[PDB]
């Protein structure tokens, strides 16, 4: 109900580490713009 | 829900065992509208013009 | 010459007239509102179907004229009014209180006006992140038959500038609308049966001809 | 004074002495190269894409209204171009059409062929809306109808406004040809792609709907064959799509 | 190109409007005056806030509107109304009463109106003995935290130029404020919490974003 | 030292300091364009048959014995490229696969990964036939066993003889690279086509089959993770198909 393109991420093996290190972890997302993006009709925001 | 308000909100987890074929994460990529993208810089900006396009980098 | 497409379609009118109140008891007759299309103008509306792709700029021009209620109050000594015409582009906020905050969004253009004045003018571009704008779509909006996302042009509103406590008035504005510099692609015939509804080509089925006595009948000469 | 045509691994053979329409001047084409440079990248499949495609025929007997079929998805269970559909998000191409009858000379009888870009239809009710399975049915023929139609979502199909509330003796301002069965019996239309965008998504939009029309009725006496088979081919042209990688 | 600093900033809006009489008994609603900053327009505030520093020239025009009292006295034959409009740099006399001498002094500029005429506008330059305004000061004034003093703009102040003894009358004026030529310095992020008032940066603490069903919820493809 | 790759709409990400093995020498390539002249002409989809596909990850656990899968048929759901091979009488292609672990530096254990040309396997019962569901099940991998296997119509899949009846340690003799997880976690394989005819059709013949097999045991310690999971990703190359036109 969006008609967008979506991104997954799957589990291909699993995390291996050796005796005495933390067993859980974190990832992190980062997103920007690349240089051909175009912006028109300057209007209100929604926030404030 | 229950983390909105915490430096959790940012962290995606990787958890211990072997679970090698289950889902991480997943999200339509939508600036501007989706929630998951819609307070960053590049959503903050969007939200002033009624029309816009380009290419985007993850 | 007077068949150019520039000749033929490049010609101003009265697409709506609207009423609003400085007091009221209702308070959406404290302003009024028009969505642009060129689907509820039944002359304009044929002349432009004859083709299925356009494009054109927009000009606007505004005739406003005001009254005091007939309620009760006279001896006055009124300054001339003022009055605000906002334009709303396609993804913009829309008011719903004549008080709201969209009233002033920098995003929005927007035109003063204060009576006595020569009448005021705005001019539009094309605006749609597509290439054309179309009469006809034979297709779903993601769903409605025939309507397609790409013909948004925005919206007009108006409403008085006074401050707090004002006294009662009531007015009406015209507008007058123009298309400028078009351009058309892929012509079709024209339309044989009159309109049901704005949004739809509904349809009664109608006659092709007129009827006449026989296949050989030719009134006498003169 | 007969030619044969091959496309991939389709063969059928028509008369060259053919008579060919180019819609408006203007022939197919790839969209050059740069629309849009960066972040959309085309490919073209022209593998089994390019080869003809043919319909069931339809019988042409002494009351019939007309025929009509949406493009595309009438070829939307057609092999790889209909695999094409939904496999890709976007896409565009052009066509050529080859009609054809089947009759003698002592038959008799005239038929118009036009490709409408757009063809809008109304609903048998006034206030009311047309459906999706109404407006077509696929690689099966809508049919057009002699009196004025009634119930709920149809079309309003009366011949004579042929669904869109024209006078239909002007269609003839579209791409058209004539077949009278005294002079020739066939005809082709090559359409090109027609949009007010480069590209679409092909499965909740129409671009074009071929209609065929007879204006004089089928004749024949005493113990000729009672109906005339009309045969439909179509070849895509220059499709493209969205890339993948 | 929609997106330069000059397009995204250079545009007109309404940041004052107030009432003022030719008689009354409180002697303030004599006059109408306003502090010029860009601090009470909530919209405009939210986009000069992604800069650190600024600076720009202002352009104001005034939209004035005049009613007879509903008191009692009618039948009156008045020749139309007119206006000062004084503008005030910083380091200058402020009145306090309408008859007070400042509103003669030779180096607060004044603009005289009557009604009827076309809206009346000045122009005003980068005013500043520092080279470009801040919107955010990590400082004492000398002792308000975040309050500088080379950000003081001037004031605006409006009255009726009648002779002795005038008619009752009440006037709005609305006040159109814009920038221009302008140049911008360090970006910053956008004010995610509401603002709580006109000088500080107080918030109370604010969600990040919205929530969804879990973190793997794609809605359903049409 | 972080390399982006971008197929089509597909993008996956190595490290540049790969090492890539080319199964002969040689590079796939279209079969050129007169082995067969007149009556066979073909046609190449390059759409998106040129993209990564990736399979479910397998789990690697302290007692696997190996898994193995078969090409094609691996990838007869795969979109477009499986689309092909219902469409087409006849096909040829070559592929790279791609392999890589996710493990720690306090994890251990050695993989061969090999690529086996005409793979043919044996059954469990000598005087027996092998069934068409033991010998592949399509995108999910069989399994290697540590013992010798019974029942009817199965593969012999004792790990020690590979199911083809030689030592398990010569294996070496085909294109294979070892996946040492205290050195390097990721192996590359440039496969071309195989066959003693020049193209051949893709549903009862298996041209080669990829085998993944520890040597050593995956071993860890007091509260590591107990699995590691190992992913698959496969891009056709010049894939080419009989003409249709």
């Amino acid at each position: 109900y969006t008609s967008a393109g979506n991104v997954t991420c799957w589990y291909q093996t699993g995390i291996v580490v050796p005796a005495g290190t933390p067993t859980s972890c974190s990832i992190m997302c980062f997103v920007s713009a690349c240089n051909d993006f175009s912006v028109r009709l300057l209007k209100d925001t929604p926030f404030i | 829900e229950g983390k909105l308000d915490t430096m959790e909100i940012y962290r995606i987890p990787v958890q211990s065992g072997n679970h090698q074929s289950s889902q991480v994460f997943g999200f339509q990529v939508q600036p501007g509208l989706d929630n998951v993208f819609k307070h960053t810089l590049l959503g903050e900006i969007l939200n002033y013009y009624a029309h816009w396009s380009g290419s985007i980098k993850l | 010459s007077e068949s150019s497409i520039e000749n033929f379609l490049c010609r101003s009118a009265c697409v709506y007239m609207g009423e609003y109140h400085t007091t009221n008891t209702d308070t959406s007759k404290l302003f009024a509102s028009w969505t642009i299309n060129a689907r509820r103008m039944v002359q304009m509306r044929r002349k432009l179907e004859l083709f299925t792709y356009v494009r054109f700029d927009m000009e606007v021009t505004f005739v406003i004229t005001s009254k005091q209620d007939q309620g009760t109050q006279l001896g006055q000594d009124m300054p001339p009014l003022t009055h605000q015409i906002m334009y709303i582009p396609p993804g913009g906020p829309i008011p719903k209180s004549v008080t709201d905050y969209t009233w002033q969004t920098s995003t929005n253009p927007s035109i003063f006006w204060t009576e006595g004045n020569a009448p005021p003018r705005m001019s539009i571009p094309f605006i749609s992140i597509g290439n054309a704008y179309s009469n006809f779509y034979d297709g779903w909006s993601h769903g409605v038959y025939g309507y397609n996302t790409l013909n948004h042009m925005g919206q007009i509103y108006v409403r008085h500038v006074n401050g707090s406590s004002p006294l009662p008035m009531t007015s009406t504005v015209r507008m007058y609308f123009k298309p400028k510099h078009v351009k058309v692609w892929v012509p079709r015939p024209p339309r044989l049966c009159q309109y049901k509804n704005a949004s739809t080509v509904n349809f009664t089925p109608t006659n092709i001809t007129e009827k006449r006595q026989s296949i050989n009948y030719i009134p006498e000469t003169v | 004074r007969v030619r044969s045509i091959t496309l991939g691994n389709s063969t059928i053979t028509t008369q060259e002495s053919a008579n060919v329409v180019v819609a408006y001047g203007r022939w197919p084409e790839y969209l050059k190269d740069n629309e849009a440079t960066a972040e959309d990248q085309p490919t073209q499949p022209d593998v089994a894409t390019c080869r003809f495609y043919t319909l069931e025929s339809v019988t042409w007997e002494r009351d019939s209204p007309g025929w009509w079929w949406k493009f595309p998805d009438a070829l939307k269970d057609m092999g790889l171009f209909g695999q094409n559909m939904y496999y890709h998000y976007l896409g565009r191409a052009g066509y050529t059409i080859h009609v054809q009858c089947n009759a003698s000379k002592f038959h008799q009888g005239c038929l118009m062929v036009v490709c409408v870009p757009e063809a809008e239809m109304g609903c048998s009710q006034v206030d009311g809306t047309v459906n999706e399975h109404s407006l077509s049915e696929g690689e099966t023929a809508k049919k057009f109808a002699s009196t004025s139609t009634n119930g709920t979502n149809t079309v309003q199909s009366i011949v004579t406004n042929a669904g869109m509330g024209v006078g239909v003796g002007n269609l003839t301002i579209f791409p058209h040809q004539w077949i009278n069965l005294r002079t020739n019996n066939c005809a082709t239309i090559v359409m090109p792609y027609i949009n007010n965008v480069p590209m679409d998504n092909m499965f909740r939009h129409h671009n074009f709907t071929l209609m065929i029309i007879p204006f004089v009725p089928l004749d024949y006496s005493s113990d000729s064959s009672t109906y005339v088979p009309i045969t439909v081919t179509v070849a895509p042209m220059c499709a493209e799509y969205n890339g993948l990688r």
